């Protein structure tokens, strides 16, 4: 399920209250050279500080662990769905 | 903008600050905006000010939206009574 | 028509003048050497001379056979712009 | 009598007065060739940005990058089957495209290049984001070199422009502003935004074009609007060779005209650089600083602007007059000296700052010019 | 003040953006200089070369 | 050039971190809005 | 007079990188056909 | 025909409510330039010289802006019924509309016949009288 | 509580349909984490047309559940056909359509010197070397950023690693303009491909290629910018004098006898 965004991915986490932290935006892990660690964000976003950031793949890969495990009942979450698409216009 | 972290004022290479590199390249801008008992009563009339504009700002806009949104129904109004009188007039 | 042909330089030679004097050139086209130097090889530049008194020399020039007449449009224009465009038949019409 | 020619003053610019400018510039604009022999080149954007770096004015201009338009964004005014047909094209499928490209008038005199969406996307985004920061408030000048291709029909693509970004600007303008006046100094008659805005009175789509044996083949002094946009389509057909001081003679009165009767709140300023001196299809003999005065005039009445560009055969004058208007544009002169850039050795034998004009036949007549103010005045008390 | 999760996500972002510009500039910077001084001493080796030749 | 695409690219992360920060907020009032709408329609029927 | 137009990479280079990414990555070498559409 | 009526009524509303959004602009016209003074005038550089006299401009800024609240909420209150009065209004409109151009019944028929009768009871009014 | 009802039939047509309790739980999974505010509506249709995508008519349903003879005004334009005047313009906002045009197009009604051409000629062939050399040298810039990070990066992330359509930049066909021009634009395609697919093992070897190209081609243009320089010195002003060229034959033409004569009788019957 790493074919998807990053939109989805942060939503994700945040509906679950998953404990992984954000993932790193493909620009920000091309970021990471040599000389690319003496930036700001890199300096920042490496060790010692919680708001540390993973890669993309490991993010996707829990993810997609987390939503096979969850397993569903039709009659909890069609009826919701309906529900759903019969507000979005509200 | 200028009681929050933006800077509304527009800011140049000179506004930056950033410090000078000889090849602190990629040093943050040091920024300056445009400006106990005392510097509390300055902070709390800051605040003030803050909050009641945000809520000023907040009304504003909403009120410009509805008027946006009844511009479009008078607008979609003339243009069908313009289209159906074109009509009309296309007939004889 | 030689006087009005002579007239219509003559009075935009005062500041034609000024603004040859003025001319510098900047610092960093010499080194490309595009600034083609045959105008100073064959000293058609105006500068350090008044306009006037060098056209009619360099008419004088090509009457008598001196002056290459491909040469003489570019000796004027270059430091003329294209304000002296009627008087590239100069010869012909004195010789008429 | 209306026209009358005067010297031509200095450039003067208000020093207390202090305006806020937005250049927009996508680094990747400059990189889609039409083809070996065309005259479209969008080289001149690059040039001209890197002159305004070399020249020392980022330091007082503001510059940004706008986002690329969305598809739906891009059809505020083109035709669904037209967007997706450009989308969809390439140099090397058009077989299976002939009968598309027959229908929208593409491949024969305006040909197909990879990244032509590419092209056609950052031009439309840079004029709706230079529209949308105009609405904000925050910028006076929203200058946008890329766009303003201003040939693109609804539903076909002539004159070398496939979109025409001009028209979303002043859509998205229109959104927050009543009228809008748009100002055409290219040489070729805008039949694009014209042809857009022909019915309507919210816009103003006043045009300085030349009017002979053409491709537009349009704007003539006849047309001038229908429906509630009659006598709203100003044009003044000239002809070959205007000087400076007869095209700032006819432009100064006319433009008071209008700002003092239709009393626009933005304009929209065509700004196409085949309208100089050694153009390679343009006529007219104005030169860079003629083409600036009507910026200059224009920036001095202290209203909201949405500076283009467009069109523009050659590209070192085009480029010299572009960073020429945009220093304007901040109340600087810039010296006629153009620092070293890496595109130095284009900029002709004599390395100044500077167009020149040359010698041709000023078609031009007084009398034409007074009957064409006399027409526009008539036509323009209506509003 | 700023302590929005969804802001701060989206200012990190922005700022990992700025900061990759930063890398490439100064990158493609180097890379310039070099290809200029590769430019300028082949110059020098031609004209060196053709000094000798003649 | 170094040093102008230095001081423009700044320049691009404040306006863009400006313009966002605007649109959340703008964001959060429209919703809010939206909310008290909904809420004095629901109890009109 | 007229520059020549720009040169492309020598086909016995083109041959060389396809045919050493490849064998590089694990795919069979370059086959005998051109896909001409 | 319901397309006539709906454009009668869009200008009556309208009105009325734009009347309405001109009483309030009425009553809170004269603190706008105040307002925009008071703002310009602390947004000048020389100005921070004295810090008493930044504290009086921001006291008098926020004594306007505690006055200038009700205005714009009562603006608010008037656009949201502007909003859901044209909104209405639109509705009855685009049915009609999409009803006349359906079909280039029987229920729209009898309304006919209805006003049949009372202009035929109107006009022998004159006749009898 | 009707349209419950064929809803309920489409569900139950989907369960049919797809006859697998995994692919029919994994895409109510979908449809949930739709119905939660997770997934955008273009995502999930997207998604759920690797289920339905061979059933026309159900995904259509699930998708819906979720120029001289015509009046001419003047001279210059013309009147469009009604079969044409409606045509596809989704875009459109509310005031998109008040303004602008819709039946009214535009109709059109219906000399260079040797020296001139010449200069063209020296631009066109100018702006065509400049243009690949800078395509090439932005695509030079991108992957040094790219191979940069290749360098740092451990091998146990290379076979996997996939660079999306952009390579992180902004035109998704710059980099691939210089790599057909350079790859002889037939088998590109396979350096292309290897590039999205293995950016660790392509990306070096073509940002070194190019780069040889890039030297190679500036070395050409050093060259030929000589030969340029020289062609514009003595082109440029005979360029602008449109006149000059012909001046000669104007000033043997308008001093002939017979105009001479002519001059003066046309003068003489204009004022008669
Ligand atoms: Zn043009």
């Amino acid at each position: 399920f790493e074919e998807y965004t990053d939109a989805f991915l942060r939503r994700y986490k945040d509906h679950f209250q998953l404990d992984v932290p954000d993932n790193l935006t493909l620009q920000g892990y091309l970021l990471g050279s040599k000389l690319g660690a003496k930036t700001y964000s890199y300096k920042r976003n490496t060790q010692g500080q919680h708001d540390k950031r993973i890669h993309k793949r490991d993010l996707a890969n829990v993810v997609r662990r987390h939503f096979d495990e969850h397993s569903i009942k039709e009659t909890d979450c069609i009826p919701q769905f309906i529900y759903k698409v019969k507000n979005q216009k509200k | 903008e200028v009681f929050l972290g933006d800077h509304p004022e527009p800011i140049y290479e000179s506004n930056l600050n950033l410090p000078s590199y000889n090849h602190p390249f990629f040093a943050l801008p040091r920024l300056e905006q445009s400006n106990a008992a005392e510097q509390q009563q300055l902070n709390e009339e800051i605040e003030s000010a803050r909050q009641l504009s945000q809520i000023a700002l907040q009304r504003n806009k909403e009120f410009i939206r509805n008027l946006q949104k009844i511009r479009k129904s008078v607008i979609k109004a003339n243009r069908i009574r313009g289209r159906i009188l074109n009509w009309s007039r296309e007939y004889l | 028509t030689i006087y009005e042909r002579l007239l219509e330089i003559k009075q935009m030679n005062e500041r034609v003048t000024k603004e040859i004097n003025t001319r510098s050139t900047v610092t960093f086209a010499k080194d490309l050497d595009l600034l083609s130097s045959q105008l100073s090889e064959m000293g058609l530049d105006f500068v350090g001379e008044d306009a006037y008194k060098q056209v009619l020399r360099l008419s004088r020039r090509l009457i008598n056979g001196d002056l290459e007449h491909q040469w003489f449009e570019e000796s004027l224009r270059q430091a003329y712009n294209n304000k002296a465009f009627k008087l590239y038949t100069i010869d012909k019409v004195t010789q008429s | 009598m209306v026209y009358e020619a005067t010297p031509f003053d200095p450039i003067t610019v208000k020093p207390s007065d202090k305006r806020r400018v937005a250049y927009f510039y996508d680094a990747d604009v400059g990189n889609y060739a039409y083809g070996a022999g065309h005259p479209m080149k969008p080289h001149r954007i690059r040039m001209a940005h890197s002159l305004i770096m070399n020249y020392g004015l980022y330091k007082k201009m503001e510059i940004y990058r706008a986002k690329p338009a969305t598809k739906q964004e891009m059809c505020q005014f083109h035709t669904d089957e037209y967007i997706d047909f450009l989308s969809r094209v390439t140099p090397d499928n058009l077989e299976m495209f002939k009968r598309e490209s027959v229908k929208f008038n593409v491949g024969d005199d305006c040909p197909v290049f990879d990244g032509l969406y590419e092209y056609c996307s950052i031009s439309g985004g840079g004029s709706m984001e230079g529209a949308a920061r105009l609405n904000r408030g925050k910028c006076d000048v929203a200058v946008n070199y890329a766009g303003g291709l201003h040939h693109a029909k609804k539903s076909e693509a002539s004159g070398f422009c496939y979109l025409n970004d001009i028209v979303l600007g002043i859509i998205e303008l229109l959104r927050y502003h009543p009228r809008v006046l748009y100002i055409d100094i290219d040489v070729h008659h805008g039949d694009g935004v014209e042809e857009a805005f022909y019915t309507t009175d919210r816009v103003m789509t006043c045009s300085f074009h030349k009017y002979g044996e053409f491709f537009p083949g349009t704007g003539e002094l006849r047309d001038i609007g229908v429906g509630a946009g009659k006598n709203y389509a100003v044009n003044v057909p000239l002809r070959d060779g205007i000087d400076d001081a007869t095209y700032r003679s006819v432009f100064e009165p006319v433009i008071k005209k209008i700002m003092e009767w239709y009393q626009p709140s933005a304009v929209v300023l065509q700004c196409g650089g085949d309208s100089l001196s050694g153009d390679r299809l343009g006529c007219f003999n104005l030169s860079m600083e003629g083409h600036a005065n009507c910026v200059n005039y224009v920036k001095s009445f202290g209203i909201p602007m949405m500076v283009v560009g467009g069109g523009g055969y050659t590209m070192r004058n085009v480029a010299r007059t572009w960073c020429f208007e945009t220093g304007l544009l901040n109340n600087v002169v810039l010296d006629k000296d153009l620092p070293y850039n890496e595109y130095y050795e284009y900029y002709g034998p004599d390395y100044k700052l500077s167009v020149r004009p040359s010698n041709m036949f000023n078609v031009n007549t007084p009398e034409y010019l007074d009957k064409v103010m006399t027409n526009i005045f008539a036509n323009l008390e209506n509003t | 003040q700023g302590d929005n999760g969804q802001y701060a996500r989206q200012v990190r972002d922005l700022e990992e953006e700025r900061d990759l510009e930063l890398v490439r500039l100064r990158l493609f910077e180097e890379y310039r200089v070099s290809r200029s001084g590769i430019e300028f001493q082949e110059d020098i080796e031609k004209a060196k070369a053709e000094h000798e030749k003649l | 050039e170094t040093i102008a695409t230095r001081t423009f690219i700044h320049q691009d992360f404040h306006k863009k971190v400006t313009d966002l920060r605007a649109r959340l907020l703008n964001r959060t009032t429209q919703t809010w809005y939206d909310i008290n709408k909904e809420r004095r329609d629901m109890d009109i029927v | 007079k007229t520059a020549p137009p720009l040169q492309s990479l020598k086909p016995d280079e083109v041959t060389e990188d396809i045919s050493l990414i490849r064998e590089l990555t694990g795919q069979p070498p370059a086959p005998f056909r051109l896909r001409s559409d | 025909n319901d397309i006539t009526d709906v454009l009668e009524e869009f200008p009556l509303a309208t009105s009325r409510y734009l009347t309405l959004l001109h009483e309030i602009d009425a009553k809170c016209v004269h603190s706008m330039p105040n307002l925009n003074e008071r703002i310009d005038k602390f947004l000048k550089k020389d100005f921070n010289k004295d810090h008493q006299t930044q504290v009086r401009l921001l006291n008098n800024i926020n004594k306007i802006y505690e006055e200038l609240m009700p205005s714009l909420e009562e603006k608010m209150h008037v656009s949201s019924i502007m909003l859901d009065n044209l909104d209405r209004l639109t509705s009855r409109l685009e049915l009609a509309y999409e009803v006349a151009i359906k079909n280039t019944p029987a229920m729209h028929l009898h309304h006919e016949l209805m006003e049949k009768i009372e202009s035929k009871s109107n006009s022998k009014s004159s006749q009898a009288l | 509580n009707i349209s419950l009802n064929e809803e309920v039939t489409f569900f139950e047509k989907a369960k049919r349909y797809i006859g697998n309790k995994h692919l029919y739980t994994e895409f109510l999974k979908i449809l949930n984490l739709y119905s939660q505010d997770i997934l955008d509506l273009d995502d999930l249709v997207e998604k759920v047309d690797f289920y339905l995508g061979s059933n026309k008519e159900l995904f259509t349903w699930f998708k819906n559940f979720v120029l001289d003879l015509c009046e001419a005004f003047g001279p210059s334009y013309k009147r469009l056909p009604k079969s044409d005047t409606f045509m596809p313009c989704s875009g459109r906002d509310d005031m998109c359509w008040e303004v602008l045009n819709d039946e009214w197009v535009g109709h059109p009604v219906w000399r260079k010197n040797q020296y001139e051409e010449t200069l063209f000629k020296i631009e066109e062939e100018r702006h065509e070397y400049d243009f690949y050399i800078e395509s090439n040298l932005r695509t030079i810039q991108c992957l040094e950023t790219i191979v940069n990070k290749i360098e740092n990066m451990t091998e146990n992330e290379k076979a996997n690693f996939k660079l999306p359509p952009g390579l992180g930049h902004t035109s998704m066909t710059i980099y691939k303009k210089v790599i057909r021009k350079v790859y002889d634009k037939e088998r590109g395609f396979e350096i292309i491909d290897a590039l999205h697919e293995h950016p660790a093992v392509t990306a070096p070897v073509v940002l070194k290629r190019l780069k040889q190209k890039d030297e190679e081609w500036r070395r050409a243009q050093r060259e030929w910018n000589k030969v340029w320089r020289e062609l514009e010195q003595k082109v440029f002003f005979k360029s602008l004098d449109h006149l000059g060229l012909t001046f000669k034959q104007a000033d043997k033409k308008l001093l002939t006898t017979k105009q001479l004569i002519s001059e003066i009788s046309s003068i003489k019957v204009d004022q008669t």
